[PDB]
């Protein structure tokens, strides 16, 4: 549910 | 005196922020220019969302922070971020201005200015009088780095899971930070306590900020001129 938080955390 | 381990958290978290934070400011020039309705907005806007992105890569550099859930690690983040941002920017406050000066003048932000961006005197009045009582304590470098790590591992967050894990990291930091004040800060006995109730104002300031910016994000006009990633880490979305 969270895409650029995820992408973010590598 | 500090032992090996504890030191090296200390180093690592050091090491993290000093990454993270860039005292010359000169990305700020990549934002959507400041206009001084809600003429702030898209300044501030790319200023929050620039700074959540710092935040996340301090963050990751926490030790045990990248081991636990990705949920663990966004429930912490999309509840600790308002926080984490209004500690790391008492670094550019001055008690002179009473401001936050980012090197040139069109980054200087006053209360004035961060009202054209829809946020009222019921956030700014205290969270300014936070600014002043925090930059009074005159930190180290270490105890500042430390206390933005013990607010982010916080296992009393709306929507953690592994809430033994978390609590546990934190101990481990405020036991650091209890014995950093205690070897290296002198005149320091009553500093850790004004620490942590900074810890506590900056819950009753998470939750003014969350309740302006529900009335933000439910006016279109307005909503539109924030980030993707604000959006997300402030929007009420749970996973
Ligand atoms: C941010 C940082 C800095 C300044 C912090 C400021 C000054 C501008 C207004 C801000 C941002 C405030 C922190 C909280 C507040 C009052 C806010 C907000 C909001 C909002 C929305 C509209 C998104 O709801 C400068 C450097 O020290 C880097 C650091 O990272």
């Amino acid at each position: 549910k969270h895409k650029i938080l995820h992408r973010l955390l590598q | 005196m500090l032992s090996d381990e504890q030191m090296q958290i200390i180093n690592s978290l050091v090491e993290a922020h000093h990454k993270t934070y860039d005292d010359s400011y000169s990305d700020f020039v990549r934002f959507r220019p400041p206009v001084r309705r809600l003429s702030m907005l898209p300044h501030l806007a790319d200023l929050v969302s620039y700074s959540i992105q710092k935040v996340i890569g301090f963050a990751k550099m926490i030790p045990g922070f990248r081991d636990l859930t990705a949920e663990d690690q966004i429930a912490l983040l999309k509840s600790s971020a308002i926080e984490i941002i209004m500690l790391r920017s008492n670094q550019s406050f001055s008690l002179e201005d009473m401001s936050w000066s980012c090197g040139g003048p069109d980054f200087k932000y006053c209360i004035n200015d961060v009202t054209k961006a829809g946020h009222t005197l019921e956030l700014l009045e205290p969270l300014v009088k936070f600014q002043v009582g925090l930059k009074k304590l005159k930190l180290h470098e270490e105890e500042h780095v430390l206390l933005m790590a013990i607010c982010l591992l916080s296992p009393d967050r709306p929507g953690v899971q592994d809430h033994v894990r978390i609590e546990a990291l934190q101990d481990r930091l405020c036991d650091v930070l209890q014995a950093y004040i205690r070897i290296q800060h002198p005149g320091g006995r009553l500093l850790y306590a004004k620490m942590i109730q900074k810890l506590a104002d900056l819950r009753s300031l998470n939750e003014e900020h969350s309740k302006q910016y529900r009335s933000l994000s439910f006016q279109p006009e307005h909503s539109m001129q924030l980030t993707p990633l604000v959006l997300e880490v402030f929007g009420s979305e749970v996973s």
